[PDB]
DNA sequence: TCAGATATATCCATCCGAT
DNA sequence: ATCGGATGTATATATCTGACACGTGCCTGGAGACTAGGGAGTAATCCCCTTGGCGGTTAAAACGCGGGGGACAGCGCGTACGTGCGTTTAAGCGGTGCTAGAGCTGTCTACGACCAATTGAGCGGCCTCGGCACCGGGATTCTCGAT
DNA sequence: ATCGAGAATCCCGGTGCCGAGGCCGCTCAATTGGTCGTAGACAGCTCTAGCACCGCTTAAACGCACGTACGCGCTGTCCCCCGCGTTTTAACCGCCAAGGGGATTACTCCCTAGTCTCCAGGCACGT
């Protein structure tokens, strides 16, 4: 029926996501992606609890950043849409690699 | 093959937060591999740590050492 | 061991009404460890620096001035004088 | 008690203890710990303060780490102290580019 | 009579000077420039020669890079030519606001 | 006015060096001030370290402390 | 008796007493066991060796005899593990790799 | 006064390494501050592990754990069978 | 020991789709 | 500009509930006194290292003037990408049970702090010639208007 | 899709120069050989929270059409940065004098560590 155009609800969901303070990560494959990890370095480890949330915790910020940063360098070029060049970009320039 | 557990969904959940509009199809593999290779950097400390203290399980203090060790300092767990 | 009731009394001080969660008192807490580290730090590392063996008032006060930024470094070092020589009038 | 012949709330004793044991230095002085704790009681201060006042912006009476992520990221000074750090379960303040608003 | 295209006398100072290791700015306005900015905290100071070269060094390298990210920045937005967009964007994308 | 004595052929060598090729004409103030504001945050704390020795003199080791500060760690000197 | 040196009893040339004497005087512990200095001793020759092997042949590359600063900064950035160690310092007097952006070239 | 330098030790270490190479002041001023500069962060790192373990002295394998987390990768590898070399020929004496 | 999260009716600021 | 319907937004009402602030006990850390001796404050002296100026020199900075090519605005197209809809999947959630290992307790001995001889490696002063920068000339290779 | 005048650059060889390296004399910090208090190495006991499993439920991930707007290529305009000549001027080098303060040395004194003795308020605990 009433069809919405295209990205007034993609303008949405701003408000709401800036708001939160939720993971927006489900919490057992991320676990078993750490336990997959730390599974090379060592084997028969055990995890506590504590430490997976902070990890998730610092992960989910980190990409936040990251993603801020890549946003603010993709607009420079006169573009709406992300695209991996961005992202080396911002790789490149904030000194990670 | 666990890699493959950050589904699309959430990919765009945590880019709405960052505050954008519109993603191409590309930036999941490279947001899967950076997240991944920080994944590494952090646990390599964070089991050394935990390995010279003569133990078998990763407290929570030894993830804020791994991760004040990198300036990435994080209140909340002492 | 940390320091609970003494960040209640002081917000008792200044807001009568207000209550805090308990994530909120370890973020309190782990933010003081925090910057007591930075501080004691510096001032150690200084206190190095000049061939000297003791820490004294002007050690910390330069490390104060050091790390703050420029408009509470005022305030904090007028805060501390006051108290330092309230306690030595006594 | 030492504290309170400063007038000050925090302890003397613990500082003084921690910095003993702490092994900066081979020997502290008198008037010293007192100054940190003047330094540290003046910093919660404002920051309790500040994050009362957001709470209260919002019509709460309990103070929430997002209330503390709020006050720290609407200070200029302090978002220059505690510019690289993360706060667990802090959000973020909203913002919105311009351009991408039709 | 004899004149080279406007692009072509870039690369060979490119070269010349990224193969030297001299100082590149005069001496006596940046130690005037320094004696002036110092006079503003405490009066009567007497600068040492060595403090004066390393920060030169300093400040030196530090331009250097600045300029480098601002090239590649300029460059990912098909462009040639720097414009101050460019500078201000990296100095916000490196956190020095 | 002494700020103006970097003058425009010194930031085209330091261009040069960085390796850019075009520059238009309004980078020169941008720089000038960013200097500036570079000069002010070093030499505040290298003035601070030389006051608290009872110095009226400042030798270059504080200054190279001074860099150390913000982790740029000057080699040769001290 | 005849007295030996540590270093010599370890085999080692950067000198062994020194490093004791600066960790008792560091006051970064109440104590020091006598294991330690040895391994800092050997660590830092080991460093130092390997970076003069790249200073040494970057040096003998360009035909000279002497070591410049200029020699240091090309080995350290030649070096992927030596410039990760050492990413974020200066050296003094060293200039910059060479390097220039393929689009820039002409065609 | 007397001031203390790496000067004599490095030197060694080059004429060991390459025996026909020479060396400027200015080269050796660097090798003494990048010196410094590893042993302090070395020595730093260290102290900092023995505290968060309750301990009250100095050993090798703490310092053993701060050379595995301070070098990258692989250079560490050598390092470590560098140190253990190195100390059990002190044992035997 | 009650301040606050949550179910329920409702709710006002906004946007497409023509007009 | 303009309105109509229709989605999603705040606001009040009611209803648990689970952290929450408020008493309680007792012992481990916090004061209070007396001493010493070693580090730190103060007086006096030099010598070197910085500041300040003078005059000659020319490398580099400043000004002006075509002119080509890079920045930028507008047009057009087709495809990757938003958005609803039906459908399947596995993440939460709540129980239950088993046990490896974190954490605390009690000894004693090997190990490092510390002190009194003991001496040879490392620093400062004084040569000195050989690698290295400079310059001048010739030989070499890239470049752009010409083909 | 080539070429030659010309301009920038590599190479050989001669020249002076200054500091990198070597030599020697003189110290104090490293070395030996002892003693002595104690930190943790070691053994042993406990109780918990970490792991594993299962049954149920439902919010969410996914595959699929489908219309579209914007990413990108193209064309065209025009203005402004570069290259080159011409004309100052202030950086720079070498020289000089002068004086002030940053280290030194000696001396004395007072402030905190140490030791012992006494006493409560702040950490678990319960509602």
């Amino acid at each position: 029926p009433h069809r919405y155009r295209p990205g007034t609800v993609a303008l949405r969901e701003i408000r709401r996501y800036q708001k939160s303070t939720e993971l927006l990560i489900r919490k057992l494959p991320f676990q078993r992606l750490v336990r997959e990890i730390a599974q090379d370095f060592k084997t028969d480890l055990r995890f506590q609890s504590s430490a997976v949330m902070a990890l998730q915790e610092a992960s989910e910020a980190y990409l936040v950043g990251l993603f801020e940063d890549t946003n603010l360098a993709a607009i420079h070029a006169k573009r709406v849409t992300i695209m991996p060049k961005d992202i080396q970009l911002a790789r490149r320039i904030r000194g990670e690699r | 093959d666990n890699i493959q557990g950050i589904t699309k969904p959430a990919i765009r959940r945590l880019a709405r937060r960052g505050g954008v509009k519109r993603i191409s199809g590309l930036i999941y593999e490279e947001t899967r591999g950076v997240l991944k290779v920080f994944l590494e950097n952090v646990i390599r400390d964070a089991v050394t740590y935990t390995e010279h203290a003569k133990r078998k399980t990763v407290t929570a203090m030894d993830v804020v050492y791994a991760l004040k060790r990198q300036g990435r300092t994080l209140y909340g767990f002492g | 061991e940390s320091y609970s009731v003494y960040v209640y009394k002081v917000l008792k001080q200044v807001h009568p009404d207000t209550g805090i969660s308990s994530k909120a008192m370890g973020i309190m807490n782990s933010f003081v460890n925090d910057i007591f580290e930075r501080i004691a730090g510096e001032a150690s590392r200084l206190a190095h620096y000049n061939k000297r063996s003791t820490i004294t008032s002007r050690e910390i006060q330069t490390a104060v001035r050091l790390l703050l930024p420029g408009e509470l470094a005022k305030h904090a070092v007028s805060e501390g004088t006051k108290a330092v020589t309230k306690y030595t009038s006594s | 008690t030492r504290s309170s012949r400063a007038g000050l709330q925090f302890p003397v004793g613990r500082v003084h203890r921690l910095l003993r044991k702490g092994n900066y230095a081979e020997r502290v002085g008198a008037g010293a710990p007192v100054y940190l704790a003047a330094v540290l009681e003046y910093l919660t201060a404002e920051i309790l303060e500040l994050a009362g006042n957001a709470a209260r912006d919002n019509k709460k009476t309990r103070i929430i780490p997002r209330h503390l992520q709020l006050a720290i990221r609407n200070d200029e000074e302090l978002n220059k102290l505690l510019g690289k750090v993360t706060i667990a379960q802090g959000g973020v303040l909203p913002n919105i580019q311009a351009v991408l608003l039709p």
